[PDB]
């Protein structure tokens, strides 16, 4: 007796989906799109190497903390790495400015080109060679920020200074400077002559004007006496124009913005990995085709999209 | 239908036919051509849609911006949280759509073969059809073709 | 069934009958009011959901609070991506369910005449049934009535 | 002999997607996605828009002489600025928490300007010579209209105290500014005093500004900046200025007459002369959809906006 | 099939067999038990799918951070506003699938008694079969039993 | 004989909805969302919340005469402020980052209140004269408990050096302030030298104020001001004070004790004497729903917060 029936695939394959109203339902065939999995370490970005500062800080790279001397001129990068808290930062202590600030920038930013803005020989009425604290060691000895410089008077004398420099350059320009806060009447004195000081900087858009606060403040790294540093960008053809009697702590070396793009300040513990990469999370790289992945939130590069699911499968068989 | 047959590995849905020549199986291409689209369009579709998700960045706030902190952290979160569920629901709800589609296509597929051959054939109930005529290979085929 | 006709332009769903009086088209009111109310409480509802939907609004920040522009900028954008996710994803839902829903009342009007005679008609397969006594207009508007 | 179910087509060719299929055409569809716009701006339910032209907020309430246009405008329905306006601060400086004086401004559909110092109540100060060839007005150096630029009177500037009663029932805008000079022989010459102060004073505020003596670049000519400040004077509250130099003294003040929805949109259309339900910065709407994807920012009572290119609603049957 | 049975008090889905002997109504615990554990698993997973909700905090702004402030809230109602979407949506997607599936059950039942007794028996239309055979109790039992 | 196929039914009467079903009636519902709450503050399982009453977070910890309920609080689990408290500064003026120092507050569970620079300490200045008619207390003039207004002694106020050094294992939030005076007159009156500063630093603190001498409206009656400043000190850190004038001094000082999930509520309800495990403004909660609809603003093991006013799932058949 002749016959046809309908039937359908069916196999040993074990593996499981979910749906709505049923959990852990065996599938002839399944789709994975979750990558679980990444390669522990810190990746070139499409053949760039990314800027790892070590033990570095932001603010100790670019103030130039005499134990941050690795990253003078720094080569093009495509991501910046720092760790959670870095060890070398404002060596001598105090704060940094609008740090954040400069920092989101920075996440734009792929390349400096760091040049000499105002010479140390050019100061010949005040002493520009004695700037140093011990609370900035460089190989057993007091030294100090190598792109700022601490003046203090000459002679028992501070004349007022008066210099400009103008943006000559096609780049933007990221300018630094400071003001030192010193810890009583005698030591201002005893530093820069002139009881009563300001520091007044101006630009095209900058009108500032410091005046060092002198209070009683407890020792950090040795010291009590304190820095501020001020930052801005110095367009082409502007002009920024430093005046002061005193606690002056002018900018020798500044940096011009070569190369802006897609970075970012990632932090992470790791250190380079000597690998390559097209996705770079902060705890490792990924290299995968699937969607999905639940390896960190923060990533650069051609990534796939994260989610905080543990497991991600796709139902494409029949019931098996 | 009890169950799947493991001797049908050429496609997801077939027949298998018992004659006076002999008997196996054969893969239905048509019903199974439109699965594999059906599917493959379900899967691709799930990734595209899913690729305007939103993309975390690190913000950094000092100790007294704390309020903007917790906010930027709220808000980043919060959308992860709206995509995580956007993208388990999907899966969970295409996984559904998906089995029943797989059914549907079978239901259909005994339909097409209750149809061709309706009073030439009496249906048994557990998925099969008996002739009230010898049907040789050519027409077994001729029912797999759906020229009949 | 083969397909659609083109020859009926009063409802949705009906019948086409052929009789030793005459031949032509009737929509079934019954099904189609049905399918009428669904439809527009679908479309209803699916603009009244998307009426709790987030609304931008031009803030502006000055040159050094960019991280909270870019919070601010990335937040909108990241609202309206949800949201352009929900109302297209809610369509492509929708459609699929109400193409299966013309489908569903088709299959589900097919059986209300197999079952309305059972005994004194035989199926055909093309979605058609043919009568073992003779039918004639008032018999085929009970059809389409309900009681018979 | 027989009788069959069937449905309905059309010659009708239009297409909806679906989860597993895409491209498939139906009998009948609803679109609900508009994606038009009429190009231009226009009044809002009747009452038309603030159109600052070429000037910025800041140059409208301050008075930049070129802004004079809007020196007492009416009743409006939103604000339309450029992104990049040319009449701004004509003397160079800045406007403080101007972003968040902006977003005040966006909750207020209209001012009354008035006088509250008039120009002639400097006794011993004068009140006629604060200008600069930064605002040019009709061939000649000007100001900001709604401030006065007071500097020393025969050789003298005495210490200013200065109160004004807001007695209004209105919530009162008033805005004053310091002027930072180039250098001390500028700052003897224009207010003879070498060391000068501005405190202001409400029953919130308590502010304490000093001039900030700098060299910097030349911004429309002028090394020399001015810096602005604005507070809101309730009801029954009084301001008091004191000051023995570099005051940039309040002449008008805005009364808030109406509070309600607007916004400042940033567009560089110009007037219209139209009206609408709904705006964005790129042209108004007219529709009865749900959805749109012209702009996100809008006003008025509008559809949703979404990012898609289409969505279209199926209905009818396949075809 | 007209309508639900106000006699059947035992389960969701059943029998109502007449008889010689008597008649009566007989509840199957073989689809109710299915049926139970879906809604169950299905009330259960919707509890737990929106255990990862946004939740709103109090934040305090002054006078002059009135951009933030709005910017908050307009942060915290969005993300509401989404999960509130989420919540709703959800229940009447579901609602749908219930009903429905309660439906698919009846429809599976029925095609089992008309599988199960095929030729010994006649389908009536109404959600009804004709034994053309004397099926007494425990011949009942055994079309419940399957 | 014959045989037939059903399902249950029942005369349930109530409803759910569907996507293109309104009021669709089952014969088994499943409501999942809490519309209801007792209307009142309760303990969070079993700890009282800091209900502050007609007092402000600052009047409480600035110790105005009005807030002495609050002057040693126990532990608490979430803190109860009202809109809009009647004792607030008692002496005029402001709190320096007062929304951040409220954002550390509902991280804090617990302080221990300590002296840390005794009134009896201070013997080359007035310590027991800083009082206000702004500050009353049953009757007569009084002033902040927790921080101290110094006058000058015999025509005189020398420079005043104090350190405190926190040799507690807590960090301490330490608050101090300084006064604004109305005029010249006033200012030598209360300090006797008319040019005036307060130093204060610590490891991250480096702060030097000016006092602004100006004339204000009156509030409390008083044209005078106060601005008031806060910071944590670490353990073994120093807090070193110098001035010569209008300083506000610390006397009491707060040790964080405990920290952890807590939050700052504004409601108008006074305490409920009750306990719960979820607690919103306006009302507490006990419910084994998924969801709620009460307030977005909770604090404890809730359930989901949505808007909706109904959120029925069905379980069972139509009817
Ligand atoms: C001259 C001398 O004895 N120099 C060294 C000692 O200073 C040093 O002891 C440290 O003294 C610290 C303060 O001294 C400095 C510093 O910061 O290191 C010395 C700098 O020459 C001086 N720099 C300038 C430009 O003036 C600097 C400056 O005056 C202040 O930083 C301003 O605030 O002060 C500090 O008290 C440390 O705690 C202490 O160890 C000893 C030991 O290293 O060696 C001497 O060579
Ligand atoms: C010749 C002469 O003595 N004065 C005018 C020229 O200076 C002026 O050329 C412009 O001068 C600018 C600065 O001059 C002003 C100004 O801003 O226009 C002149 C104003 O009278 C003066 N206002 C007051 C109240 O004193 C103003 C003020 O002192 C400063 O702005 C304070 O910062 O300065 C500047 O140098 C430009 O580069 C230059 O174009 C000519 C215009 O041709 O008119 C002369 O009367
Ligand atoms: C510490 C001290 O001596 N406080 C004075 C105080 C100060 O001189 C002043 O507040 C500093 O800004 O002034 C007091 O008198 C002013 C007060 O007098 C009341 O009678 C009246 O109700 C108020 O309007 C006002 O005139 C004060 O009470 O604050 C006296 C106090 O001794
Ligand atoms: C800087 O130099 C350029 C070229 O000489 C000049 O045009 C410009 O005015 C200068 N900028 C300033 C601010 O002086
Ligand atoms: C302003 O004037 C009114 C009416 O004269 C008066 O009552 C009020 O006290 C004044 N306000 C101030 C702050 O002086
Ligand atoms: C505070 O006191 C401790 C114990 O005497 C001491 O070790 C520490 O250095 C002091 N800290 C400061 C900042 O002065």
């Amino acid at each position: 007796p002749d016959q046809i029936c309908i039937g359908y695939h069916a196999n040993n394959s074990t593996e499981q989906v979910d749906t709505i109203m049923e959990k852990n339902v065996t599938v002839t065939h399944a789709q994975d799109i979750l990558e679980k999995t990444h390669n522990g370490k810190l990746c070139d970005l499409d053949g760039v190497k990314p800027l790892i500062l070590r033990d570095c800080s932001v603010a100790g790279w670019l103030l130039g903390n005499p134990m941050c001397d690795e990253f003078l001129n720094v080569p093009e990068w495509s991501y910046i790495v720092e760790k959670i808290n870095p060890a070398n930062d404002l060596c001598y202590p105090g704060n940094f400015n609008d740090y954040e600030e400069l920092k989101h920038l920075l996440s734009r930013i792929n390349h400096f080109e760091k040049i000499q803005i105002i010479p140390k020989s050019s100061w010949s009425d005040h002493e520009a060679s004695a700037g140093v604290s011990s609370a900035c060691p460089y190989q057993g000895r007091s030294s100090f920020f190598r792109n700022v410089v601490w003046l203090i008077k000459k002679d028992n004398a501070y004349p007022t200074i008066k210099r400009s420099y103008n943006n000559t350059n096609q780049e933007d320009l990221l300018v630094l400077w400071g003001i030192h806060h010193p810890n009583d009447a005698a030591e201002q004195t005893r530093l820069y002559q002139n009881p009563t000081t300001y520091i007044s900087v101006g630009t095209s858009t900058l009108n500032q004007r410091l005046v060092p606060k002198i209070a009683t403040r407890s020792k950090v790294n040795g010291q009590s006496g304190r820095m501020e540093f001020f930052w801005t960008i110095l367009k082409p053809n502007d002009a920024i124009n430093f005046e002061s009697n005193g606690n002056f702590i002018a900018p020798e070396n500044a940096y011009k913005i070569v190369k802006k793009g897609d970075s970012t300040i990632m932090k992470s513990e790791l250190e380079y990995g000597n690998c390559n990469t097209k996705c770079q999370t902060p705890i490792g790289a990924i290299n995968s085709s699937m969607p999905f992945h639940n390896i960190h939130p923060l990533t650069i590069g051609e990534c796939p999209k994260y989610v905080k699911s543990s497991r991600l499968v796709l139902a494409t068989g029949l019931r098996n | 239908i009890e169950g799947g047959w493991q001797g049908m590995v050429d496609g997801w849905y077939g027949y298998h036919h018992s004659n006076e020549q002999g008997s196996g199986y054969a893969a239905d291409k048509e019903s199974t051509q439109k699965a594999i689209d059906g599917v493959t369009n379900k899967v691709n579709s799930i990734i595209d849609k899913m690729n305007t998700q939103f993309e975390a960045v690190g913000r950094e706030f000092n100790n007294l911006e704390r309020r903007i902190e917790n906010l930027n952290k709220k808000m980043e979160d919060g959308f992860l949280d709206v995509w995580t569920y956007n993208a388990e629901l999907l899966v969970l709800m295409e996984n559904e759509r998906t089995l029943d589609f797989h059914d549907s296509n079978v239901k259909n597929l005994y339909d097409k073969v209750r149809l061709q051959l309706r009073d030439n054939a009496k249906e048994l109930g557990n998925g099969c059809f008996e002739f009230y005529h010898r049907c040789d290979n050519e027409c077994m085929e001729s029912v797999r073709n759906g020229t009949y």
